[PDB]
């Protein structure tokens, strides 16, 4: 809202510092905080037989790698995504394992076994109640958490490899940035790969894009 | 000074209708004055009545606390930073350390909000063994005077000279109360040092007054 | 009127006039003390 | 009769809205509109002690009132020779080199020292309120808001039901006067003028120059 | 020995919807064939949308 | 004082070209209306505040980033150290003193109302006496919250919580 | 509610008035806002130029940006 009312000052863009601290302290000197190995006169540094230290300073240093990238505002939000799906998923499982032998709704879960379709609409109604029904709902939310990792591992990395770092850093702090600048943007190769004029390449991949389309919607 | 039915009060011997019914002369302080009625419920004054002496007690270690480092500064020569106590804290801020006596290999204190949260933690275990009224430190005798390890000298062992010496703490600490709320007052309006502000009125009882202030306003 | 003010305590409406007030607050707020950050 | 003002058939906050009072204001009381919204006299220790401090208040505002409003009366609209006519400049004026001078006249009261009108008052109204409360010279202390020997020279308060109407019409007077008082206060703080001035402004531009406007003036200033 | 008719119990039946849960008694049946010869009614009914239960003594703390 | 590789906003350039883009394309919307008329007035409020804003941003102490736009610190001894404890520990502690309040008002509301005739008839018409006196009488909320704790009636022991078969 | 046709019946009658008087207020809503906050008194002079507008917003919180022009 505060893209689209034209005022990007008022975003609120929480460092990740917590991060950025254990980044400095493997070695990183981009945020001079200058601890333990990003610290010349520490214990750590200073280790006499490290000997593996000149490799991985130089390693962790060099923007080409991807030993510790770079991270900030988007950053923060999308690993506070992550965790939301982590602990989502578990809860949804943990439910499922520690709900199975039996609820208050069904006290003798455990006669009915791991998979059934439901104890009837008495009750109240009792659709979904079995522990399967719990690894069902679960693996919605385990895609979707996967879905959001590897997302965002995507976008961070190409926009590295291309050099326009900013590209992700300024427009992965809302939602019309991921919308636009990486599912719209990226799209154009991939949706004309067999077009009216001709076709490349690429028309194995588009035309398995529509059929992930139709597959995932046939799900419905 | 007294408890009973014919105690001191409030507006002396002209204190006829001016005590309330239910303030019948077992505390200590019991000048018959609740004008608000705020102690008609007997629950909301066993509350008020502890309240009451923690805002005291803390008060007079306030007072204490406020006037001990000036004067050092004074009479002696104890170079404390700023030793005025709406002045002291800042000198932890910037780069600046806190030294016991102004002896930087005292206490050396730098880091704000480790100090802050230091007390806080041990306020919280504190406070909470004394709401409890049984701890580490022992069970409470009385919740507001607990006894024991925090009566050492055995002073509460006599029951009359106990029973006399709540009142002598109670109108200890209101007076100190209001020392404190006059402290807030005076740097809120006067902008110095209250040991200055007492030295100013020493010199000239006459024009310096709070009415060399009230006209600015 | 004899019941209507029992009407009134009912909890949708009690929510909409309390949503309204606070809501109205922060709108106040935030005209006269706009872009805290 | 004393019924649109007492007991269960009372006159009440709300209106025509109104279905009934709480339970702790019965209607025994002038003025008792059933207006406790925040239930402060729950109890009825506090109900008694709330209700003596209502009148007092009450009283003690509407000599205020007449106090901080007719010294700003002569000077503007009779012409007498106040120095600072406005009640809340007033005061300063002992620190001045006339002094605080009645009704303008350099030689009917001209004090100099806050000390001897500190002193004074603490001396006499010290011992008024303590008589006030615990008896003393005028009479003895049996009703603590309405005493009626020395204090009701008139012979008002005898016709009973003259005297129920006229406890509420103490009560109403006092309260539009606390009202008053707290207008004078914060138009104080508002304008920075006196309340005749603020009246003036008023009448002159009755749009543009109230509440409204004002809270416009401190939003154009952010 | 059986609770009173208006007493109040707890129930220790662990499939039971009102488990460490307080209700009144109403009716207890003296014959000694009745399994669950105490009938009790509770405040908050259960999932069935009842509020009243058989029980047994060997299932009640009074 | 920059930290973590951020510059201050008070002396970022890029900061300087935010300013610029938004007072630009106001510039650019009041081209199209006439130096009197009232949208021009309008357009002209909106790029004061803007300045403004920016302004306030500037002697704040707010640190920005290469994108140019303020950064928020949220580690408390880094925000106490450098000044920036207004950014989130100032309203964390706002906001838990808000929170507990509503808490506080509601759990005191439902133990009053438990303990009518039918009290489920409280909860869905709401008794506003009662409400308005537990929402202002609940404003030392910490006073209910500690006496609970210490004393041990802020929980209900494990034999009266029912439980499933476990 | 009921088991009677003509309770039915009657309450259907009436609240289908109570329609008819919100269809209403809509209606006089549109026809205010046109009167009051709108540009038609400009359009009805340049239809093909001036675009049709009846919704301004209120300053507050920056959404100031939605009175287009
Ligand atoms: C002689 C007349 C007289 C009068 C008019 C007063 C008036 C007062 N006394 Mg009282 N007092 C008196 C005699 C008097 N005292 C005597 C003879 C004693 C025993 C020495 C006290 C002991 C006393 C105590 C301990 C306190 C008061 C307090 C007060 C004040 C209550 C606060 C208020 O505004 O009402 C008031 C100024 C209270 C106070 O100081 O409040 C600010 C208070 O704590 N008085
Ligand atoms: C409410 C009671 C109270 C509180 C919170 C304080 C708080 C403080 N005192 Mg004070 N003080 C007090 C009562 C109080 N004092 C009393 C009653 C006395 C007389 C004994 C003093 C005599 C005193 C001296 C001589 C000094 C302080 C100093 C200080 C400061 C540093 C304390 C420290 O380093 O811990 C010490 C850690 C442990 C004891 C463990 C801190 C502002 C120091 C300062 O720099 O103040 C400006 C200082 O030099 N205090
Ligand atoms: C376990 C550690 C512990 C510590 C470090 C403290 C420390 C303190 N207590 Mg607490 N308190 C505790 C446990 C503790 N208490 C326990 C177990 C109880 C009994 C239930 C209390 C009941 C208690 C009361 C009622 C009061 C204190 C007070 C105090 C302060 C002054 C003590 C004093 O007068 O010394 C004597 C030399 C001091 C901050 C007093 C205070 O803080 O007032 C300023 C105070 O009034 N304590
Ligand atoms: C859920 C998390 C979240 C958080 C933490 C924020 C936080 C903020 N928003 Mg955002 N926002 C959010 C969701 C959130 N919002 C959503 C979903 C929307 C879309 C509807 C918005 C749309 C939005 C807009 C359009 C604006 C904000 C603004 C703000 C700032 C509020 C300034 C303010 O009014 O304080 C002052 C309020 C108080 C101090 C409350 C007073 C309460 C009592 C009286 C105090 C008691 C204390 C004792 C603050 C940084 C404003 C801003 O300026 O940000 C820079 C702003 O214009 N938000
Ligand atoms: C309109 C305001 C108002 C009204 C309706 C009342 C009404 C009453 N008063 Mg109250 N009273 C008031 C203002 C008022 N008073 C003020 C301001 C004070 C403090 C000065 C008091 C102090 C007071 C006391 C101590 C007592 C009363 C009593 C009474 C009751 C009997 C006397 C009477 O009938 O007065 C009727 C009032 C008028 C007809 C208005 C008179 C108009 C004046 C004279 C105008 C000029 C004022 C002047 C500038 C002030 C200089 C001083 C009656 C219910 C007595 C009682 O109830 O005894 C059993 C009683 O003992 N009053
Ligand atoms: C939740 C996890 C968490 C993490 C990972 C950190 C991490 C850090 N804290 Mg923070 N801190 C936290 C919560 C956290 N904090 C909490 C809950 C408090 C109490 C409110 C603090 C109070 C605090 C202080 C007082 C200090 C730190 C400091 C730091 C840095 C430690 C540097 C060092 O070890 O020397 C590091 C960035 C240090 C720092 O470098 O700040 C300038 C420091 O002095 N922290
Ligand atoms: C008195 C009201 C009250 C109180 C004190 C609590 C307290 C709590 N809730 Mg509960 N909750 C409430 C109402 C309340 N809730 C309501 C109305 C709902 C339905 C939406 C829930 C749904 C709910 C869920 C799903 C969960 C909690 C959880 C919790 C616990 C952790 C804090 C939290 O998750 O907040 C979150 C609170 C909400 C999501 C609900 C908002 C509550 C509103 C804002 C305040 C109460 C409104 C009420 C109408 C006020 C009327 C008072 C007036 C008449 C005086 C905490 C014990 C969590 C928990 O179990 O932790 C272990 C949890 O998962 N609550
Ligand atoms: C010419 C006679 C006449 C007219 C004009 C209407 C018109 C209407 N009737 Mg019908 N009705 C009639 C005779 C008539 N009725 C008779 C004789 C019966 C009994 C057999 C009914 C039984 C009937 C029922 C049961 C219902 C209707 C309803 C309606 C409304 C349908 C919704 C609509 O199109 O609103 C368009 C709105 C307007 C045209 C504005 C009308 C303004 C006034 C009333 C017109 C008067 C003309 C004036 C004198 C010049 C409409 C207002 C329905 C309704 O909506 O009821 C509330 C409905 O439920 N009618
Ligand atoms: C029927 C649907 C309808 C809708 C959706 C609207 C919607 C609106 N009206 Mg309109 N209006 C309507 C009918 C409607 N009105 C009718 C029938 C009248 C004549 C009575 C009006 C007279 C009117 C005026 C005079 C104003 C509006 C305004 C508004 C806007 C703000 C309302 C607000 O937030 O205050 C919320 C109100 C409250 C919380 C309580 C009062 C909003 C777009 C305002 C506007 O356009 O500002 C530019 C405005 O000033 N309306
Ligand atoms: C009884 C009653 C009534 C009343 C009343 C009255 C008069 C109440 C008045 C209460 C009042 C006036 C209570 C003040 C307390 C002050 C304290 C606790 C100070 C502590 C101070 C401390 C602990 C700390 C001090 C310092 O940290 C400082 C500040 C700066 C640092 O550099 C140095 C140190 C650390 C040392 C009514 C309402 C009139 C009518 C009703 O009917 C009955």
């Amino acid at each position: 809202v505060m893209q689209a009312f034209g005022t990007p000052e008022k975003q609120i863009l929480i460092e990740p510092v917590f991060a950025q601290w254990i980044q400095s302290a493997h070695g990183k000197n981009i945020y001079e905080l200058n601890i333990l190995l990003s610290s010349d006169s520490s214990n750590a540094f200073s280790a006499s037989q490290a000997i593996w230290l000149p490799g991985w300073l130089n390693g962790i240093n060099d923007k080409s790698t991807s030993l510790f990238l770079q991270i900030g505002p988007g950053d923060f939000l999308v690993h506070h995504a992550i965790a939301l799906g982590l602990h989502t998923t578990t809860l949804i499982l943990v439910k499922g394992a520690l709900d199975a032998r039996g609820s208050r709704l069904m006290p003798d879960k455990k006669d009915f076994g791991y998979s059934f379709p439901c104890d009837g609409p008495g009750r109240g109604g009792t659709c979904d109640i079995s522990a399967w029904d719990a690894f069902y709902l679960a693996v919605f939310w385990m895609l979707n958490t996967i879905g959001w990792t590897t997302f965002y591992w995507h976008w961070k990395h190409i926009t590295l490899w291309q050099g326009n770092v900013g590209q992700f850093n300024e427009s992965s702090t809302y939602l019309m940035g991921w919308l636009r600048d990486y599912l719209w943007l990226n799209s154009s190769q991939l949706i004309n790969g067999y077009n009216p004029f001709g076709m490349n390449s690429l028309a194995v991949w588009g035309w398995m894009f529509l059929f992930g389309h139709l597959v995932w919607a046939t799900g419905f | 000074k007294w408890y009973g039915p014919n105690r001191p009060k409030w507006l002396g011997p002209l204190s006829g209708g001016a005590v309330p019914e239910y303030l019948k002369g077992e505390y200590a302080g019991d000048y018959g004055f609740d004008t608000a009625g705020l102690a008609a419920d007997p629950k909301l004054f066993q509350r008020y009545r502890d309240a009451e002496l923690q805002n005291g007690r803390w008060a007079m270690l306030g007072v204490l606390g406020c006037l001990a480092p000036e004067v050092l500064s004074n009479v002696f020569g104890v170079p404390y930073p700023e030793p005025v106590w709406f002045k002291t804290g800042a000198t932890i801020l910037n780069g600046g350390s806190i030294d016991y006596l102004a002896n930087p290999k005292l206490i050396h204190a730098s880091n704000l909000l480790l100090t802050l949260v230091l007390e806080l933690v041990f306020f919280f275990a504190a406070e909470t063994w004394r709401e409890a009224g049984e701890g580490p430190l022992g069970k409470a005798q009385d919740k507001s005077y607990p006894g024991g390890v925090f009566d050492p000298l055995g002073l509460s062992k006599d029951p009359a000279a106990f029973a006399e010496a709540k009142v002598k703490e109670v109108k200890n600490g209101r007076l100190a109360m209001l020392a404190m709320l006059g402290l807030f007052v005076q740097a809120g309006v006067t902008g110095q040092s209250p040991l200055e502000n007492l030295s100013a009125h020493l010199a000239n009882p006459g024009v310096n007054f709070w009415t060399s202030y009230a006209p600015t306003l | 009127m004899k019941y209507f003010t029992t009407y009134l305590s009912t909890a949708p409406v009690v929510a909409v006039l309390w949503f309204t007030l606070t809501a109205s607050l922060l709108i106040e707020i935030n005209r006269f003390f706009p872009d805290i950050l | 009769k004393l019924s649109d003002w007492y007991g269960p058939n009372r006159k009440l906050f709300l209106g025509p809205l109104s279905d009934g009072a709480p339970e702790h204001l019965k209607g025994e009381l002038p003025g008792d509109y059933g207006f406790d919204v925040l239930g402060l006299a729950t109890q009825p220790t506090r109900l008694e002690r709330y209700r003596q401090g209502e009148i007092i208040n009450g009283r003690w505002a509407m000599l205020g009132i007449v106090g901080c409003i007719v010294p700003e009366l002569l000077a503007r609209n009779y012409g007498v020779p106040f120095p600072e006519p406005v009640w809340f400049k007033t005061g300063a004026t002992v620190f001045s080199e006339e002094g605080l001078n009645y009704l303008g006249n350099p030689s009917l009261i001209h004090a100099k020292s806050i000390a001897a009108i500190l002193v004074t008052e603490i001396l006499f109204v010290g011992a008024a309120e303590a008589f006030r409360v615990s008896g003393g010279p005028l009479g003895p202390a049996t009703d603590l808001v309405y005493p009626g020997k020395a204090f009701d020279p008139l012979g008002l308060s005898k016709d009973e039901t003259a005297f129920a109407e006229l406890k509420v019409k103490e009560v109403k007077n006092g309260r539009l006067a606390m009202l008053g008082m707290l207008g004078l206060f914060m138009q104080g703080f508002a304008t920075g003028k006196g309340p005749l001035q603020n009246l003036a402004d008023h009448l002159a531009d009755p749009t543009g120059a109230n509440i409204i406007t004002f809270h416009q003036r401190v939003l154009s200033d952010l | 020995a059986g609770p009173a008719r208006g007493s109040t119990v707890k129930v220790t039946r662990p499939e039971s919807y009102w488990y460490n849960q307080y209700g009144k008694v109403i009716s207890v049946d003296e014959s000694g064939a009745i399994r669950y010869p105490v009938v009790v009614r509770f405040e908050k009914e259960n999932y069935q949308g009842v509020t009243t239960n058989n029980f047994a003594l060997d299932e009640l703390e009074y | 004082e920059a930290i973590l590789g951020l510059t201050p906003c008070a002396e970022s350039a890029k900061f300087q070209k935010v300013l610029t883009k938004e007072v630009k394309a106001l510039e650019k919307r009041e081209k199209l209306y006439e130096p009197g008329s009232a949208p021009f007035q309008a357009l002209e409020a909106t790029k004061a505040k803007t300045q403004a804003r920016f302004a306030k941003y500037a002697e704040s102490g707010l640190l920005c980033g290469a994108d140019g736009l303020p950064h928020l610190i949220s580690d408390p001894g880094l925000a106490v150290k450098y000044g920036h404890a207004g950014e989130t520990l100032i309203p964390t502690i706002g906001f838990l003193y808000v929170a507990g309040y509503i808490g506080t008002a509601g759990r005191t509301y439902l133990q009053e109302i438990s303990t009518r005739q039918k009290p489920t008839q409280s909860e869905i018409i709401i008794d506003v006496p009662l409400a308005t006196s537990i929402a202002f009488k609940s404003w030392d909320w910490p006073n209910k919250a500690v006496k609970e704790l210490a004393s041990g009636t802020l929980l209900e022991d494990a034999k009266n919580v029912p439980v499933s078969r476990r | 509610h009921t088991t009677d046709l003509e309770d039915i019946s009657r309450k259907v009658f009436s609240a289908h008035f109570g329609q008819l008087a919100i269809i209403e207020i809509w209606l006089s809503g549109m026809f205010f806002h046109g009167a009051r906050f709108s540009n038609y008194e400009a359009w009805l002079l340049d239809p093909i130029h001036v675009k049709p507008s009846a919704q301004i917003v209120w300053p507050i919180v920056g959404q100031e940006i939605l009175n287009g022009d």
